[PDB]
């Protein structure tokens, strides 16, 4: 909506992005969070003893 | 590994990185050149190439 100011929404999305980063980094169990992996090789695979 | 346009499943022996690095293996990216044999890394394990 063009009549709505975009700055307030700007810090709203900034706070939401910080929240997303906190979700991504905090959600871990024992060092293997299964998220925020290193994609230098692009084929990281994690396994569970079945 | 797909030999042709169609995919397929293959079984190949895996070699530990410690075994390669113990015998004086040159490395570059995902390549190993311990001796005459050449090893590459596919996802996490080194296999003969």
């Amino acid at each position: 909506e063009d009549g709505v100011d975009k700055a307030k929404i700007q810090e709203e999305i900034t706070q939401l992005k910080d929240q997303l980063t906190s979700i991504a980094d905090a959600a871990s169990f024992s060092g293997e969070n299964w998220l925020q992996a290193d994609l230098s090789g692009g084929a990281v695979t994690k396994s569970v003893v079945g | 590994v797909n030999t042709n346009g169609v995919e397929s499943q293959h079984t190949v022996a895996a070699y530990s990185l410690e075994s390669l690095t113990e015998a004086g293996a040159e490395f570059q990216g995902n390549y190993a050149l311990q001796g005459g044999n050449s090893y590459v890394k596919v996802e996490n394990v080194w296999v003969r190439a």
